[PDB]
């Protein structure tokens, strides 16, 4: 097994595949709680499905890390946790709704 | 002709940039033996 | 324009012409734009300025040693783009970037010409016209200036 | 340096290295303080022909930023850039 | 020169008047005055004669002087004067 | 417009009173800790004076911001982040009295 | 707040050196604002010039000449040696090791006259300007730099002899101020404060500038995030700088040291005193300066203390509208309380030193 | 001849046209007179006979070039000439409470004043401000007050239009009156003649005296007037000293010492070649009750309202307290009884 | 492309463990550092005997300012005022009038050395090599007022250091 | 153009940044108002001031946007707008080796949600923005003066704040303390009018 | 109405006694360029500038003597002046008249526009 993740504060996970699968399934459920036409749901579902398929395809940890291109597998697990938290927050924010308000006249004009 | 400040033809010599902290002293066995021998001579 | 010069030859030099006690003339800087001639002949009615010679030797200024006497002579200093015609009283006193511009009104005559008082460190360095199409257009008198 | 052989040997043993080789003080290897006059070269634009500034005005070839989306009147997910390639361990001294 | 108060006058003509309190700064000290009035030093330089109708002065030394300017020598009543250097030139007459 | 802390001037006035109580009860400590050479009345009157300067304010957002700055000033005084120099800056002493009468102003200088 | 000598709370009060540089820059032309950056990080001067120069050149849409870039990197790494010597020795000086301070500051003196021989100033050279550098290298300077860098390796090894394996130094630094990789990124740490926790990130490798993509060097990476690992990174960075310096001393190319655009960089004095066009531009560049096209940019470099960034805003005139300066030590000092949790008073002294903080840049 | 138009806002970088030569500015009152002059933007000329080091505290009081230091000799009128030559105002504060080896009360309170007044007329100085003592009597028990009266007449003879100021007992941070009584704790009790029940004093704050001098210069009517600067309250000596030991939180032990014994003690402290801790004239002056002169204008006529001692006594005597009573406020101690 | 500092496990051989225990007990690395500083004791110190020995300097050194004159003896300053315009500290104050000869000569050229940043921008902007930061760096004064240089101070400075200033210009002007 | 004087332009990064800007705008249309890519390959996303926390949290946590490092957080004072203060966020993505900018606006009174919960570095940056400009950040753990003096009044980095300020310090011998007094300058800061009367860049010409 | 005066920190003397002028700067008559006459500017009223006794430098006690704020339109400048409680004085922008110019008039047959020299 890997002795250390290299990064300080990041511990080696003895079960990376199972944890990744669980996190991806949770992310997919939370996205399924989101309206379909929203771009966030579509994009995140595509990314999560790709990553979950890659996880299921390769049992080798190092080959899976190389295929994911997300760094070490523990970094991938942390990314999945952050994505799950982001999806849960976006469920409350609901950014798929139209723009709150247009900028007031010449608000983004440069130079003066 | 142009007379800028330029490296000599062929470049400069090799510059050392790695640590060279050498190895010094005797082994632990030898140092302990010397100490114990001095202690025994003092005791006698 | 470009950022360098290909002119490897020797530049010309033009003898200065004295045209009065107000307009300091360094004619080597003249670019023969004929602004002063037209201004005199039209706005001032004084047909004294003109070009003498032809080619690269053409020189602007009165052919004889004559003084350009007019109440509006001071404006040939402003119209001239190059420093060929410059204010003798204002000569060497200050640079434009340091002067503070205060927009005011002239009181020398009853025309009420709009002027700019160029001050620097609490001192009036010069007076310049301020554009007002309905009063003085772009000119001021010699007294006002 | 003006150090005797005994002092030099003591210094080298205490340091554990040959100090008389890489002396920190400078004696003669420095460059002369009166160097010959130079002759610096001109840049790539010091030519008398085919050198109009419009063909080399970098300052005027900048443009206002291109607007990609304005709120005012299946796509694949896109990253800001390709993911960074994992670094490779050094081959001079991989472990210090 | 010396002002009536006994104070040396600078090349700019500045000299504290007797009715000026600012002169007290020189009581136990000196007044820094340069003793090489440039206006006197240049007028000492002779007027060079050059047969050509237009000459150019760079102040001497080439790149160690001033920008090169060309001076007309047509006026026989006066002498062409360099704007930077102050040197005078005259066409032989 | 979106409020800062209060939606009504009555709510804003409540925070002003709360700040005044904190300021009023701090003055005895400020004189004691900073070893000021003034009386407790002078400090408490000074607090009243500074409050009365911002008495014409009617916008609740400005009132909240003034209280926010008021709490920040109090925190520095309580934590002795300010010094005796900072505390005594309210009591302008080295400044000469500037008369507000026209004839007095006319005599002094060109001040409009 | 101390409970005995345990640090319950650590509250940094800054602004005692806040001189209003960012406001003063708005009233001065782009050339006049260059010396201001020398005073931001007054331990690493020419690096600050390079970051400002790159930001202006990016807005100017110009490119410095090839020789100037190599000079910016040669003196960029000599500047790194200046800072890391100050960073390590003064850190050790505050711990109690006073001797290595004097050993390395003699080498720091030798590098100071490298600044002086090329610009005329020992610290604030104002040498790296937008468009390249100010003057070409004086004859014989490269040889003297080689002579210094030839023997500078022994000086670092002497420094390591006194600190690296000393059990007292390790007791003062090992497991002190440990920063996790995740916290370092969130808290905005950069430079050694990141690579000391194992994060593989160097702005000279990932986002190279000037000719940093043509030099070869190794990025030292820590493993525990404590003060000792960051001490090893800075010591190794000094050794890697000598690796870069040797390449710069052999790959120096012929050519001019200023962009050949007289509307940005002033012409030569020989050209200024002979060419009408050159005198006009020299007159305008030193009175009004060059106008920068309107826009904004955030240009950041791998300064010795971390990422040094400048958010330059141009309104189209010859004076910058807004110049926000990103000090690497500004974010590092913000996390001082986070790092100094459960540590004694003596450990905070170590933690302050290991963050490599100069308050000129912190209090812009 | 030296007339200057004031310019600015009266701040540090302003111009006030009050170019002055403050003699004896290296002293308790001098510091405040210079500081008040300096903050207005006045060209202050500071003559000094001491080491430039002792004059260092006067340097930050004025802007660049507004404080000129130049040495002077009290026995050399020529040195006086070069320091008052370009001054439109001359202020005389030269005065020592003890006779020295080379300077006696006559030399400091008669000869020097006369020399300053005489030379100022020669140089054309417009206004002169002389500082005498409220209790200046031609037949006073103390030689200090004796010479202070002779010099007062001589100044008016040499300089007819000269403002003469007679402060009572100036008190302040560097004062030799409030600190004098507070320093008597080291000698055990507090020796007072008749237990300080037969002496009335009316001390004046240092700031008020300094502002009175500045207002006298600004006032165009002060020429030739004789002012008397006194405090707003009159205290018995016993009551004042008890209040001094009250805000200082020191044990007050007053014992009556006969006049001959107190004079004998004063003679003993005169032996010290350095500044004496007390003097026979110092004893007589302290025991002498302050005169009342309602026929002379005071601080009130100059626009400055005198500050009561109660408000500004905490500043002086806080340094005389122990660690126990350092943070105590200025309101805990009740004001002493005033004989008004 | 990256290197691992630390990250070096120790060998647990009995010989290696004994060597480490000997290092711990007999303080081998402490004696090593002691020998290092003892070796530094017998080195030649790098001190220079100031003021009898002065540190190395270069012709480009930026020190006390000075107004130079033409070989003729006349001031080079023609009051173009761009040295004042380029000064980032606004230390230079210039006033000029047409002199009695009619030339461009300054009536006031005041630089406060107490505000100057010794940048050199002034000597680099001057088109006639008039203002030049000379080689002098030891001109400390006991009062603030002495650092507010007049035109007379600068002119006097230039006349004093001309020989050296000229030599430095001649040595360095080809790089400018 | 080409040749050494001009700065080379990289089209690949321009295309990538434009694509990612479109991506962000699609994902967050509720707050994103405008997206720009400068010619020197810098991406800017313009966000309604209520979108500070959502957009930043997305750009920090999203798998396709790992801007986990807050490079900078500054404000720009443009007093010619209703919302003069322009808050700029500079982010760094170590995963994709790129940077992004987020710009919002606020008045002198309307507060801005504090991004401390998103980035812990935003603490001192928001404190500095408040101290220098006066922008208030709601839900901020500790908002107070960071760079100015303790008793300082006014926000200096505002465009309408004088360069020399309103007050100055000195030591007074009477009060035995450093005292603040209205600013008086021995020499006034000489304001220079440097802008040339001729248009320099025709590509930025505003409509008449 | 915005009354940010209590938040700007400006002393009372520089809020009420001031007189802000809002104007488009006039074209520098020495040049034909008009690029500077495109944005509205805001400046305060000139005050005393006395002479420093030591050096003759022009001293001042006006902190707002160098403030020149640039605005895109007149309305924005007026709003900003109203925000800080400054007594503004707006001057209407002056635009040069469109002028009928004909080169052929220089050689008129029966008109005074006929020029005598070129
Ligand atoms: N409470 C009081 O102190 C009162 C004092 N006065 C009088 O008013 C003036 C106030 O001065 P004060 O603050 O007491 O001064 P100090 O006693 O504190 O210091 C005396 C000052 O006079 C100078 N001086 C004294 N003797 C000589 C001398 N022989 N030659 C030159 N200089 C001399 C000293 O200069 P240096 O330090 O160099 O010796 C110093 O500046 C004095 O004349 C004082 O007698 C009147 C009423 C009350
Ligand atoms: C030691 C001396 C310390 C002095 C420092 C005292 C301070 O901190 S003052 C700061 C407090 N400022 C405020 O509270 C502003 C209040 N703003 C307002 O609008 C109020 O005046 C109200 C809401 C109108 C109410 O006030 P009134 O009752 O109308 O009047
Ligand atoms: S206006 Fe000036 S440049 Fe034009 S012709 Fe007359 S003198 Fe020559
Ligand atoms: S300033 Fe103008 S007129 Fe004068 S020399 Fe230069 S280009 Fe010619
Ligand atoms: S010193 Fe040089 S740059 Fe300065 S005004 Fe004189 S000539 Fe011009
Ligand atoms: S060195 Fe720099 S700061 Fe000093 S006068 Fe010259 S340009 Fe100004």
């Amino acid at each position: 097994l890997k002795k250390t993740t290299g990064l300080v504060g990041l511990a080696v996970c003895e079960t990376p595949h199972e944890r990744l699968k669980i996190l991806y399934t949770k992310i997919l459920d939370v996205l399924g709680q989101i309206p379909k036409n929203a771009a966030y749901r579509k994009y995140t579902e595509q990314i999560t499905n790709e990553k979950l398929g890659m996880v299921k395809a390769e049992p080798d940890v190092k080959k899976l890390e190389e295929q994911l291109q997300g760094g070490q597998i523990e970094e991938v697990i942390l990314q999945a946790e952050n994505e799950l938290s982001l999806a849960r927050k976006m469920l409350r924010w609901k950014p798929w709704e139209p723009l709150v308000e247009e900028p007031p006249a010449n608000q983004w004009k440069w130079p003066i | 002709k142009v007379k800028q400040d330029m490296p000599p033809p062929g470049g400069y010599g090799p510059i050392d940039y790695k640590r060279n902290l050498p190895r010094r002293g005797l082994s632990g066995y030898s140092m302990f033996a010397v100490g114990i021998g001095t202690l025994l001579f003092g005791y006698w | 324009g470009s950022d360098r010069s290909r002119f490897l030859e020797g530049k010309r030099a033009v003898e200065d012409k004295n045209i009065g006690p107000l307009v300091k003339t360094i004619m080597t800087r003249c670019i023969q734009c004929t602004r002063c001639i037209r201004f005199a002949s039209e706005i001032a009615g004084v047909d004294d300025l003109g070009t003498t010679g032809r080619g690269n030797d053409m020189q602007v200024g009165t052919y004889i040693e004559k003084m350009f006497m007019s109440e509006l002579s001071g404006n040939i200093i402003d119209i001239c783009p190059v420093g060929a015609l410059t204010s003798k009283p204002y000569a060497f006193t200050a640079r434009p970037w340091e002067t503070r511009k205060t927009e005011s009104i002239d009181v020398m005559d009853a025309v009420g010409s709009n002027i700019v008082v160029s001050t620097r460190t609490g001192e009036v360095m010069r007076i310049l016209p301020r554009m007002h199409e309905d009063i003085n257009e772009e000119w001021i008198s010699d007294k006002t200036r | 340096a003006s150090a005797t052989r005994v002092i030099q040997l003591l210094r080298n043993w205490a340091s554990g290295r040959d100090l008389q080789a890489k002396l920190q003080l400078r004696y003669q290897e420095i460059s002369k303080r009166t160097q010959p006059p130079p002759k610096l070269p001109v840049g790539p634009s010091h030519k008398l022909s085919n050198n109009y500034y419009c063909t080399r005005d970098g300052r005027r070839e900048a443009m206002p930023p291109s607007i990609v989306m304005s709120s005012q009147k299946e796509k694949k997910a896109v990253t800001p850039a390709p993911p960074i390639k994992r670094w490779e361990l050094s081959k001079d001294q991989p472990y210090l | 020169r010396t002002s009536p108060t006994g104070e040396k006058v600078t090349h700019t003509g500045q000299a504290y008047d007797d009715g000026d309190y600012r002169r007290v700064r020189f009581s136990d000290r000196q007044k820094e005055v340069n003793e090489n009035f440039a206006i006197d030093l240049i007028a000492e330089q002779p007027v060079s004669e050059v047969g050509s109708r237009v000459i150019s002065c760079d102040g001497g030394g080439g790149a160690l002087g001033h920008p090169r300017v060309y001076i007309n020598l047509d006026k026989e009543t006066k002498t062409g004067t360099c704007g930077y250097c102050g040197l005078q030139f005259r066409q032989p007459h | 417009v979106k409020p800062i802390f209060s939606r009504d001037m009555n709510e804003a006035k409540r925070r002003v009173r709360e700040l005044y109580r904190a300021w009023y009860r701090e003055v005895p400590n400020t004189v004691h800790l900073f070893q000021l050479d003034i009386s407790v009345k002078q400090g408490r009157d000074k607090v009243r004076e500074m409050f009365m300067k911002n008495a014409h304010v009617t916008d609740p957002r400005v009132v909240d911001l003034l209280v926010i700055k008021g709490k920040m000033e109090l925190e520095e005084t309580i934590n002795v982040w300010k010094q005796r120099t900072h505390i005594m800056r309210f009591f302008h002493e080295t400044e000469a009295p500037r008369p507000t009468d026209f004839l007095s102003k006319f005599y002094v200088g060109h001040d409009p | 707040e101390l409970s005995g000598e345990m640090v319950r709370k650590c509250d940094p009060h800054i602004g005692l050196l806040h001189r209003g540089t960012e406001k003063l820059i708005e009233y001065k032309t782009y050339l006049q604002a260059l010396p201001y950056f020398d005073r931001l990080d007054y331990v690493s001067m020419m690096c600050n010039e390079q970051a400002y120069s790159l930001a202006v050149e990016k807005l100017l849409n110009i490119q410095p000449p090839p020789r100037a870039q190599w000079i910016r990197v040669l003196f960029g790494e000599i500047t790194r040696l200046l800072n890391h010597i100050m960073a390590v020795t003064t850190h050790a000086l505050d711990i109690g090791a006073m001797t290595p301070f004097f050993w390395m500051f003699e080498e720091r003196e030798k590098m100071f006259e490298f600044y002086e021989r090329v610009s005329g100033a020992r610290m604030h050279a104002a040498y790296i300007r937008p468009g390249g550098v100010h003057q070409d290298l004086p004859l014989g300077l490269l040889d003297d730099i080689y002579e210094f860098s030839k023997n500078f390796s022994f000086r670092i090894d002497e420094l390591e002899e006194m600190l690296t394996n000393n059990r007292i130094w390790r007791n003062r630094t090992v497991d002190i101020g440990v920063v996790t990789a995740e916290d370092a990124l969130n808290y905005g740490f950069s430079g050694v404060m990141l690579r000391g926790s194992g994060i593989q990130w160097d702005l000279r490798k990932t986002q190279p500038y000037d000719v940093y993509d043509q030099v070869e060097f190794d990025v030292p990476i820590g493993s525990r995030g404590d003060c000792y690992d960051r001490y090893l990174c800075r010591v190794e960075e000094m050794r890697q700088s000598l690796r870069i310096i040797s390449q710069c001393l052999n790959k120096m190319p012929p050519g001019e040291i200023k962009v050949d655009d007289a509307k940005v960089s002033p012409p030569k004095r020989a050209e200024m005193k002979t060419s009408m066009e050159s005198l006009i531009h020299h007159f305008k560049l030193y009175t009004e300066g060059y106008q920068v096209p309107p826009g904004a940019t955030y240009t950041a470099i791998e300064a010795p203390k971390g990422e040094f960034g400048v958010y330059l805003v141009s309104d189209g005139s010859s004076r910058p509208y807004r110049c926000k300066i990103k000090a690497p030590g500004f974010a590092h000092l913000a996390g001082l309380d986070k790092m100094s949790k459960g540590h004694m008073l003596a450990d905070v002294v170590a933690i302050i030193g290991t963050q490599d903080i100069v308050f000129g840049e912190v209090d812009r | 001849h030296h007339a200057l138009i004031p310019h600015g806002k009266g701040g540090r970088s302003s111009v006030s046209g009050i170019v002055a030569t403050v003699f004896g500015a290296t002293g308790f009152l001098g510091r405040y007179v210079v500081n008040h002059l300096g903050r207005m933007g006045s060209q202050v000329i500071v003559p000094y006979r001491c080491e430039p080091y002792d004059t260092m505290h006067l340097r930050p009081m004025g802007d660049l070039g507004q404080i000129i230091f130049m040495e002077w000799n009290g026995k050399d009128k020529d040195s006086i000439r070069k320091v008052v030559e370009h001054s439109n105002v001359v202020i005389n504060l030269v005065g020592r409470e003890w006779e020295t080896k080379n300077f006696d009360f006559e030399d400091v309170f008669v000869k020097i004043p006369h020399a300053i007044a005489q030379v100022s007329k020669e140089a054309g100085v417009e206004k002169l401000i002389h500082i005498s003592h409220l209790n200046a009597d031609i037949k006073s028990p103390s030689r200090y007050l004796r010479s202070k009266a002779v010099g007062e007449k001589e100044v008016r003879a040499a300089f007819p239009e000269a403002t003469i100021i007679k402060p009572s007992d100036i008190f302040g941070r560097e004062d030799r009156f409030l600190n004098y009584f507070a320093s008597m704790r080291w000698f055990g009790g507090v020796p007072l003649i008749s237990l300080g029940k037969e002496t009335v004093k009316q001390p004046v704050y240092i700031v008020d005296v300094s502002k009175g001098i500045i207002n006298a210069i600004k006032d165009p009517d002060a020429k030739g007037k004789t002012f008397a600067f006194v405090g707003p309250n009159r205290y018995l000596l016993f009551d004042l000293v008890q209040y001094i030991f009250a805000v200082a939180y020191r044990p007050f032990l007053p014992y009556p010492l006969p006049h001959f014994a107190y004079r004998w003690v004063g003679r003993l402290f005169e032996v010290s070649p350095f500044e004496p801790w007390t003097t026979r004239d110092k004893v007589e002056r302290v025991h002498m009750s302050d005169m009342t002169l309602p026929h002379l204008p005071g601080l009130e006529d100059l626009g400055i309202q005198a500050t009561p001692l109660e408000l500004k006594a905490i500043e002086v005597l806080r340094r005389h307290r122990t660690y126990r009573w350092l943070t105590s406020e200025m309101e805990d101690v009740k004001p002493a009884k005033t004989v008004n | 492309t990256y290197k691992f500092v630390n990250m070096r496990e120790p060998s647990m051989d009995m010989k290696s463990v004994t060597d480490r225990a000997a290092q711990t007990l007999l303080w081998t690395e402490l004696v090593r550092g002691l020998g290092m500083t003892l070796s530094y004791l017998f080195r030649e110190p790098a001190t220079i005997n100031y003021p009898f020995e002065k540190g190395p300097l270069s012709p480009r050194f930026r020190g006390e300012h000075a107004l130079r004159r033409y070989p003729s003896g006349e001031e080079r300053c023609i009051a173009c005022k761009l040295c004042e315009a380029v000064c980032p500290a606004q230390a230079i104050t210039i006033e000029a009038e047409p002199r009695a000869d009619g030339s461009r000569r300054t009536t006031r050229y005041d630089i406060d050395m107490t505000k100057c940043i010794y940048c050199g921008f002034c000597q680099e902007a001057c088109p006639v090599d008039a203002i030049v930061e000379g080689p002098n760096f030891e001109f400390s004064t006991e009062t603030h007022e002495e650092l507010l240089y007049n035109k007379e101070k600068l002119l006097n400075n230039g006349d004093k250091w001309e020989a050296e200033i000229a030599a430095n210009i001649q040595a360095d002007y080809l790089y400018r | 153009d080409t040749r050494p004087t001009i700065r080379p332009r990289n089209d690949v990064v321009h295309k990538q940044l434009s694509a990612f800007g479109q991506y962000v705008a699609e994902i967050l249309p509720k707050y994103v108002q405008q997206v720009q890519v400068s010619c020197f390959n810098e991406l800017e996303i313009f966000i309604h001031p209520d979108g500070v926390i959502p957009v930043l949290t997305f750009l920090r946590d999203h798998t396709n946007a790992q801007f986990k490092s807050l490079a900078d957080l500054t404000a720009v004072d443009v007093p010619t707008r209703q919302n003069r203060f322009e808050i700029v966020y500079n982010l760094l993505s170590l995963r994709f080796n790129s940077r992004i900018r987020v710009k919002t606006y606020t008045d002198e009174l309307t507060p801005i949600e504090s991004s401390v919960t998103v980035y812990k570095a935003a603490n001192w940056y928001e404190r500095e923005i408040w101290d220098m400009f006066g922008v208030f950040f709601a839900n901020h753990p500790d908002l107070r003066r960071i760079l100015t003096d303790y008793g300082f009044e006014g926000h200096p980095f505002r465009k309408d704040f004088p360069l020399s300020g309103y007050v100055e310090l000195r030591y007074d011998d009477e009060v035995k303390r450093v005292v603040a007094e209205p600013v008086e300058l021995a020499q006034e800061f000489r304001k220079f009018d440097l802008n040339s009367p001729w248009e320099a860049f025709p590509a930025y010409r505003q409509p008449p | 109405k915005l009354d940010i005066t209590t938040l700007t920190g400006v002393p009372e003397e520089h809020i009420k006694t001031r007189k802000v002028r809002i104007f488009v700067p006039a074209r520098n008559n020495m040049q034909s360029g008009v690029n500077n006459t495109k944005k509205w500017k805001m400046e305060f009223d000139t005050r005393e500038r006395w002479e420093n006794p030591l050096m003759g430098w022009s001293s001042t006690a006006d902190p707002l003597s160098n403030l020149v704020l640039t605005f895109s339109t007149k309305e924005d400048a007026v709003a900003f002046a109203e925000k800080n409680g400054w007594s503004f004085d707006v001057e209407e922008r002056k635009v040069p008249k469109p002028k009928s110019k004909s080169y052929g008039a220089n050689f008129s047959w029966n008109k005074r526009t006929r020029v005598s020299t070129k």
